[PDB]
């Protein structure tokens, strides 16, 4: 997805603190057709590759607010702690392997 | 063939004479392999009509 | 699918739903099949 680089100093060392694992058909871009049906809190979408699956969005309707796309991973995977809904599952590094 | 993974490393065993396999190679990866596939062999004349 | 790069899309039978029945067999390790040195 285009990790380019981390802008750091000359002698900075980078270390992570939260490692996440996904599946092998994971796409953070939303579907480009359910964005053509929602109004409130509209998402960003694009074309995902051959085999991947987009982000799911609920079509929520209430008495104060109309049809809005209630999708996962809000605010962020680092602080959303109803985490059976955003695919980026938290992990811990095993022996011999990288984050 | 045996193909397995353990602690970043990939291990391959093979045999052609007999049933038990012997060690072919190992390879450090640092990652976890999650899927495999057997490719279809588009041949010309191997079929039932051949 | 396998990759995500369009190499060739000539002669693509994309209009089908019949999953090929694959095969089955039973493993039998009784004579050494499945072991190594
Ligand atoms: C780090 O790089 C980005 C992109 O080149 C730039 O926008 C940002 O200002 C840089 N950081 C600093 C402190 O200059
Ligand atoms: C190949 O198999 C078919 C199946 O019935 C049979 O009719 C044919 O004679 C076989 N040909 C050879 C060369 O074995
Ligand atoms: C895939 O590449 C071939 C090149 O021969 C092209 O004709 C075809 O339109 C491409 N497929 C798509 C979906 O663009
Ligand atoms: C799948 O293709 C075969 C031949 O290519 C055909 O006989 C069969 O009806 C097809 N099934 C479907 C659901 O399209």
């Amino acid at each position: 997805y285009g990790f380019g680089s981390f802008n750091v100093s000359s002698y900075d060392v980078v270390y992570s603190d939260h490692c996440f694992s996904v599946n092998s058909d994971f796409c953070p871009c939303a579907d480009p057709s359910v964005v053509n049906s929602c109004v409130k809190s509209k998402p960003l979408s694009a074309i995902c590759p051959a085999g991947t699956k987009y982000r799911h969005c609920d079509l929520d309707t209430t008495l104060y607010v109309n049809n809005w796309c209630r999708c996962s991973c809000l605010p962020d995977p680092i602080s959303t702690y109803s985490p059976n809904t955003c695919p980026q599952k938290k992990v811990v590094v095993g022996i011999g392997e990288h984050c | 063939f045996h193909f397995y993974q353990e602690r970043g490393v990939f291990y391959a065993y093979y045999a052609d004479v007999g049933m038990p396999t012997t060690f072919l190679f190992s390879l450090y990866l640092g990652t976890i392999l999650s899927h495999y596939y057997v490719m279809p062999l588009t041949c010309k004349a191997i079929s039932s009509n051949t | 699918v396998i990759g995500d790069f369009n190499c060739t899309n000539s002669f693509i039978n994309d209009y089908n739903k019949t999953i090929p029945r694959i095969s089955e067999d039973v493993v039998d390790v009784s004579l050494g099949l499945g072991t190594y040195y």
